[PDB]
């Protein structure tokens, strides 16, 4: 009956930066799986334990559609078993991963001439990630030993470093956008 | 608060480049995504184009081969640059900020520039002829205001003092380029040869300024 | 590619009244929608978006309601400040497109123009040029019909007309119609009559000269 | 894991050719299979891909009717049969695969590679 | 770089608050620094306290704790830092600067206020404005000459000599804060002395907050 | 916590000269301290970070050096443009302390002082305050002694002085000293000097006047 609302997370015209990913629960609807993996836009679209074909056909309790951008060269980190800023201290996806990673270019809204600076992501964490788990907090990261009294200085930074977007960069370092959908039973 | 003004030539020789520039005030120029709206004179809005931040730029598809679009971030300042223009470019060319929806086609105009004004003709200022629409068989009277470019034509009777009953039409665009228009005033006719009606007419753009003397022939 | 059709074109209510625009569209565009206010001689103004959201300032008596292919803009208490062109813009495509725009005016009591005519002066004929002009003045509503005559005959192509605002006065428009001839076909002829033809008038009125 | 690639050679524009790239060690068909050509002074881009548990093609818009991929089960070994060759395609043709259900233009996202085989169209 | 942008001069009274304001041209709001930077009239620099506005809070010096809070706008990109229960010792001048904090792998390189803004002169005092008494420094037994402004606020007075036309040998020194509040200053030039009889020597004085404009032609008593 | 001390507070050097400035930290800072240059009526500029990298645009002449406690500013050949203010700052922890701050001034060759004092005015007297000015003009070095004697009698607690900066011309200083009495107190004595001591003066000079 009701039209699951894809619409509104593969289109919306902002998503969130990496670190503070948006997650949108999906549930009580039906969609058409088969017709999103033969578009043409997605660039990046990896299924991970489901076929994409067979989606329309398992039936699942809940759905989630986590959106985000990243750089580039930071696509192949969102998925099972990987290392690196964005896997371990941004967004981490369990090993037992059951979905699908959806990515696209989107050098034309997410860049800016002098640069764009509205998406940041983490860069130091004092542990990594457990899976689909979030972390927000602006705290200042103490590498040393002395307490860091909430202002940057020696082995004091801040953890939150901001992408430098601009569309004359290269094809590695363009923003792209990422929807990743977790199925649930 | 953003706040737009257009700049650019108000007067272009067809087959030419019609370049315009609106500077944008109270906000950076990459802060927002811009768009140009143009109407022509007496008819309904038209949209030319839009660029983003990212200097990613979408045409309207009837103008897509002449239109170009650009940022300037140094002077905080966008462009549009349209070539060969001809005698339907004529119009009042808006520049207005590109509000941005839920999904990221959805856009919507505001705040809007003031507008200016481009006249796509081939024919330089030429001063008006001014013949008497003398009073003849209450009375209207008025002066013809013919063969003149460019807009606008400035009449008052009577040095001011008249100004009951005084209608001055819109221009007209005739078929040689050149533009007209009448300036007619209502008044009793029991005063005709009594009172004196002069049409005081000025074409500033030519320096144009004929006080004549409306009597019935 | 998607088309948007305003209905009326053109729309007379008095103050207070309760005013319905309809914007009608090709394709569905869901609630992708925009209205916008044009005064003459100015920039126009938004009021609202996505169907019916306010625009932030505008007053409350505008309300925008509809979904899909029909959308309805309604102001509950007309204002002298409501007098202007509506557009509808629709936002559902890469191609954004407006309306044909609807006039809406000082309705007031109809009223019947007054004809004038003047035949061209001695100084113009001696340019070699001959110009007729026809006058309409103080006429109320502003649909009119006026057409040119030359020794009985029907002339068309050979005039233009020219329309003013509704008066600040009396809310009445005034015409004007002009007949441009050379001095060889006006001394070819005799006759120059000039009809008009309105709602506020019973008959055709005509005025006409002899060369 | 080993990926076997052969088939790659001379040939003039406009003609045909058959390349092959055979997937030995996986245990199931859970695997995807792309093609990647190296233009001399190029990085590698993708052409072609084939999700072998659901066998959907995919190409680029520049191949899109030039190129067929398909898979024979029998000896588990993916054939890109390219036709109407350009000297456009002149470029080093690599074979990859993951253990993911679907494509990626990274090459970074494959973990498994194929030795590269050259392939030159001229005259 | 980024531009930094700071509200005008204040004039306040002990126990009051001051709010100054820092206006980054952008760049990397949100995510940078703005440190602010006070500093005393012929003294050395001092840092009170630094926001990253996307902290929502301040951190502040071991000094200010508890009489200065840090806010940002973040939609207006303007920083603003209140400073209250103002005393004597807080006339200064507010700079608010940008960190960079460049660090390689191990703790080289650090932390340094690249841009930073014009300076905000920020006067406690309890006077309010005043007119300038102008008092000839008469030329008595090169000559020296000039005028004592005395007795003004708030600062500056500005003097020239022949309006303008003298230049040469011209020293105005720094205005001194005397006990009731009041600044005052004098304005001196060596002339020859051969021709004091003969040439006119008048001090231009202008007082801008109080617009008094006093010529006073020093001649000899 | 931590606090930085520079040596000297002020020295002289003439243009093209090699001018060295330590600062110095009561506990180790590592690599984070930054040299600032000011010059009057302007906000600081940047000329070291990091303790040995150049900020963009800076003149190569300036170099810095040192880690840990110990640090040095050097500047290899001074320029007309150099002479200003220079601090150091540490970016260790909060507070980062600035330095005290040293002034770098034209060195030049000694010049003595002229000394001049003037009377209260009739008109000031008129308001009940007298106020007695002694003025030190073109000397160098800065440091100068002033004292002020009412009848003889030494002065204290009721004098202010005022110095210029270098001046363009020729490098020199001008000082100005005070006297604050009323008239009251002016008319109950007679004998009012000013002494000045200074490096190029041989003996001490001494200015005075009767009421
Ligand atoms: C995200 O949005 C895209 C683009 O949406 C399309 O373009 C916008 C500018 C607006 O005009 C939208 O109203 C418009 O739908 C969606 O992709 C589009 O999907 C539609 C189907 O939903 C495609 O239409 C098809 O067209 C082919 C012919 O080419 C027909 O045979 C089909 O029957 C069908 O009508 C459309 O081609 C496609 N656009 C592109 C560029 O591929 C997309 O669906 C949407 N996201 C989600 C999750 O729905």
């Amino acid at each position: 009956t009701n039209l699951c609302p894809f619409g509104e997370v593969f289109n919306a015209t902002r998503f969130a930066s990496v670190y503070a990913w948006n997650r949108k629960r999906i549930s009580n609807c039906v969609a058409d799986y088969s017709v999103l993996y033969n578009s043409a836009s997605f660039s990046t679209f990896k299924c991970y334990g489901v076929s994409p074909t067979k989606l329309n056909d398992l039936c699942f309790t809940n759905v989630y559609a986590d959106s985000f951008v990243i750089r580039g060269d930071e696509v192949r980190q969102i998925a099972p078993g990987q290392t690196g800023k964005i896997a371990d201290y941004n967004y981490k996806l369990p090993d037992d991963f059951t979905g699908c990673v959806i990515a696209w270019n989107s050098n034309n809204l997410d860049s800016k001439v002098g640069g764009n600076y509205n998406y940041r992501y983490r860069l130091f964490r004092k542990s990594n990630l457990k899976p689909f788990e979030r972390d927000i907090s602006t705290e200042i990261y103490q590498a040393g030993s002395k307490p860091c009294n909430g202002v940057e200085g020696f082995n004091c930074y801040f953890p939150l470093q901001s992408y430098g977007f601009q569309p004359t960069n290269g094809v590695g370092y363009q923003p792209y956008r990422v929807v990743v959908l977790s199925f649930e039973l | 608060q953003v706040q737009l003004v257009e700049s650019g030539p108000g007067l272009v020789k067809p087959s030419e480049t019609l370049s315009l520039t609106c500077t944008v005030s109270g906000d950076s120029v990459t802060s927002y995504h811009w768009s140009w709206i143009r109407q022509p004179p007496g008819k309904g809005l038209e949209w030319i184009g839009y660029i983003y931040y990212s200097g990613f730029t979408t045409y309207n598809p009837s103008l897509k081969s002449r239109v170009t679009m650009s940022l300037d971030t140094s002077k905080n300042q966008f462009s549009l640059r349209l070539s060969s223009v001809t005698a339907a470019d004529t119009a009042v060319y808006y520049c207005v900020r590109l509000l941005s929806g839920s999904l990221y086609w959805n856009h919507w105009f505001d705040p809007w520039g003031q507008g200016t004004l481009v006249t796509v003709s081939s024919a330089s200022t030429k001063g008006p002829s001014v013949f008497p629409l003398a009073p003849s068989s209450t009375a209207a009277l008025g002066c013809l205001v013919k063969d003149y470019f460019p807009e606008p034509v400035t009449v008052s009777w009577n040095s001011g003092a008249l100004t009951s009953g005084v209608h001055t039409f819109p221009a007209v665009l005739q078929s040689s380029g050149l533009y007209s228009l009448s300036s007619v005033v209502t008044v009793p006719s029991s005063s005709l040869g009594t009172q004196t009606y002069i049409c005081n007419v000025n074409h500033k753009p030519s320096n144009t300024k004929v006080d004549k003397r409306v009597e019935p022939k | 590619a998607i088309q948007l059709t305003q209905s009326p074109s053109t729309l007379s209510a008095s103050v207070g009244d309760r005013v319905t625009i309809t914007c009608r569209a090709s394709q569905s565009i869901d609630n992708w929608l925009a209205w916008y206010q044009q005064k003459p001689g100015k920039a126009p103004k938004l009021l609202i978006y996505d169907g019916s959201s306010l625009q932030s300032g505008v007053p409350s008596r505008f309300s925008g309601s509809g979904s899909g292919t029909e959308f309805t803009l309604t102001i509950s208490s007309l204002q002298p400040d409501d007098f202007a062109t509506y557009y509808c813009q629709q936002y559902n495509s890469l191609f954004l497109t407006f309306g044909g725009g609807t006039k809406v005016e000082i309705k007031r009591t109809v009223a019947a123009p007054s004809v004038f005519i003047f035949p061209p002066s001695d100084e113009q004929l001696k340019s070699g040029t001959a110009s007729v002009v026809c006058l309409l003045n103080n006429f109320y509503p502003r649909e009119a019909k006026v057409q040119w005559k030359v020794d009985n005959a029907l002339q068309s192509g050979n005039s233009q007309e020219s329309v003013t605002e509704q008066d600040s006065k009396d809310s009445t428009y005034s015409l004007s119609s002009t007949l441009t001839l050379s001095k060889a076909d006006y001394e070819k002829h005799k006759v120059y009559a000039c009809e008009v033809t309105h709602q506020g008038l019973s008959s055709p009125v005509t005025k006409s000269f002899n060369r | 894991v080993q990926l076997v690639e052969s088939g790659g050679g001379l040939v003039q524009p406009g003609g045909s050719l058959r390349l092959s790239c055979a997937a030995s060690g996986f245990t199931n068909d859970f695997y995807s299979i792309a093609w990647f050509r190296q233009a001399p002074g190029k990085e590698r881009e993708g052409v072609s891909w084939l999700s072998v548990s659901d066998n959907t093609p995919t190409y680029v818009d520049s191949v899109k009717d030039r190129f067929t991929i398909s898979r024979h089960n029998a000896n588990n070994t993916v054939y890109l049969q390219m036709n109407m060759l350009k000297p456009e395609d002149t470029a080093i043709y690599y074979c990859a695969a993951g253990r993911f259900a679907g494509r990626d233009t990274w090459p970074s996202s494959y973990d498994y590679w194929g030795q590269g085989t050259q392939v030159t169209v001229s005259s």
